[PDB]
């Protein structure tokens, strides 16, 4: 697994997102950037779509580090048809990956 | 014609023959077609060959060095130049379980080596007290005798450098693991592959993504081609510290 | 070593540096104000620069001396060329120094 | 009986536990060729477990040190690859192929809990060690047929023992 | 039964406070496998859970289990079938091995690199108050 993200908090118009494990290093450079977009599922089929609003990482000596993402629901996925919401509830814990290209496309196209 | 005007004709006969990219082609087939021209112009007897294995002849995984783009530009460009075409950086160096094989003879000064062991490790190791995922260099020296090998360990030892070497007291056989540890652990800085029987038995022990970057004079050895190796020649063992 | 700085939080817009070793204190007098820029990287090819917008030096009875460095990215320099654009990310921990004569002159003279 | 000859001589020259106190305790065993292989790793297990404190609670850690003699090479660099391989950690200067003897080695691995005894090679590492360690230095001794020389500023006993199997319950 | 919980009560350390637990290994011969399996069913009825290397129905011999339930404070024990998988047990564990015997009339065979005590005892009533 590249990248393990997880949301951890649920406001109605916010996630609280933890991302447990990195290892790829590029996935956090260019796909969880300030505007990215990311895909909340805990299936392959139905998904939230969110906009990264903020971010932090944390490093301490004996801990380990504290990377969190600030997203907001802008929308639904069903079957590669996006449905525009924004009041979608997700139970946390919901697994989070970057968005691929052509969810991030059927945003804008699906409408 | 000028010099200029053949440079830009001679990538692109190439570039498409093969279907690489720009550092493939430039720094990486141009440059080893140049001596193999040269070899066979340079020849007392035989100047005239026939080029049907010569476009397999450059296609060998070795960077190979070339004296006429080295008085050139001298060494501060020619050096630059090979820095971004193969030892590209970015801005997080990834944990990965890097191999540095340099080749050290006995004209070689262990001072003039001593400052690569110490630039290849401060710029390919994160042994910082708050990562997670800290990662250290693989050292392998080879073309030197043991005395003369023995006597870099051991200065590199006096100077606070700790390393692992799999030898972690006589008598003991060869310990992967110990290396392994080693890449792992803050407190040793990079680990030191005595010679070839010791380094093939450490890359079955890694599973992580593993780079290979070899810098040679004139013997080189037979990596294994599953791996991305890196093969540069050079003039002197201080023309690698400028390259890494 | 001088200077034993290293970059313990990231923000989009913001650094935490937390300087653990100062031997040479000339570098923290002329160097690490407020305004100076930094060079923050684990190698000499590929940086981050990086203005010094705020510090803070906590002094206690028996545990070590905090001193703790905000900065703002500005941009980024690969092999002697400065990129203008702070929006790239560098994951922490990575080792900070005070940037040379020749890297602050590129932040002007390459752009 | 042959209980009253191992309790004669836990009491006689070994202490239970000599205080509890951080000393360069100095084991030097007497190797034979004769001697099996797993009864000396008997008799240094349960040397490290008696005369090392390693644990977390503590702040003035201590372990043993452990010298062997009259054996060959072969067999023993055989039973330091048996150690090492069980998980019990220890040093003897040579952190490296082709080192010189370093004794500073010995002496971070005495306060290392890592570290769980310290080996020493020969008697050349043996005196070099000896120099190296300021704080209290203390040997014990135990041998069948073969005394090694102890220098004599050194709190020192010998023990005489019928094989290799009784030096495990004195200690 | 009561032997085997005497076993597991005196020489495993299971406790939350520990970092360093350890489970002891229970081997078997000289029986049929009718009452072998008699005896791992009742076992693992009353919460006595072991691990004896077969995960799964059709499985394979796995040391790797027996290295993880040394371990786990949760696996009370590790059972040992017959003697193949005694041998290859020992070559997958690392640390130090030592070999309890206790037999009635058939002793057996141990490779001697290990630790190794004979007990005999005059039936399988006395392994109790012995162990």
């Amino acid at each position: 697994n590249d990248i393990n993200a997880e949301v951890v908090s649920v406001s109605p118009n916010k996630l609280k997102i933890s991302v447990d494990d990195l290892e790829e290093f590029k996935i956090a450079e260019e796909k969880l950037g300030v505007g990215s977009y990311l895909r909340v599922s805990d299936n392959q089929d139905v998904a939230l779509l969110a906009i990264i609003d903020n971010f932090s990482i944390e490093v301490k000596e004996s801990q380990k580090q504290k990377y969190m993402i600030e997203a907001s629901p802008i929308g639904l996925v069903k079957n590669g048809k996006f449905y525009r919401g924004g009041d979608s509830l997700a139970l946390p814990p919901k697994k989070v990956e970057p968005a691929k290209l052509d969810e991030i496309i059927s945003i804008y196209s699906d409408s | 014609k000028s010099f200029d005007d053949q440079k830009k004709e001679t990538i692109q006969i190439i570039k498409n023959h093969f279907q690489c990219e720009d550092y493939e082609a430039e720094h990486y087939l141009y440059s080893n077609a140049f001596r193999k021209t040269y070899d066979i112009s340079c020849n007392k007897k035989d100047r005239r060959i026939k080029k049907s294995d010569f476009v397999e002849s450059i296609n060998k995984s070795k960077v190979l060095f070339n004296i006429w783009f080295y008085q050139y530009e001298g060494r501060k460009e020619y050096l630059r130049k090979l820095k971004e075409s193969f030892i590209r950086r970015s801005v997080n160096t990834s944990p990965y379980a890097r191999f540095f094989i340099l080749e050290f003879q006995d004209k070689t000064d262990i001072k003039t080596v001593k400052d690569c062991i110490y630039k290849i490790q401060s710029n390919w190791s994160n042994l910082s007290k708050r990562t997670d995922r800290p990662y250290s260099p693989f050292l392998l020296f080879h073309g030197t005798s043991d005395a003369n090998l023995y006597e870099l360990k051991n200065q590199l030892f006096n100077e606070d450098l700790i390393f692992t070497d799999g030898y972690p007291f006589k008598g003991s056989v060869f310990t992967p693991k110990m290396l392994i540890e080693g890449f792992s652990n803050k407190e040793i800085h990079f680990q030191f592959i005595n010679d070839i029987d010791d380094f093939n038995e450490t890359l079955n022990s890694i599973n992580i993504r593993k780079e290979v970057y070899q810098f040679y004079t004139e013997n080189c050895l037979d990596i294994p081609s599953q791996l991305p190796q890196v093969n540069i020649q050079v003039k002197d063992f201080a023309d690698i510290k400028e390259i890494v």
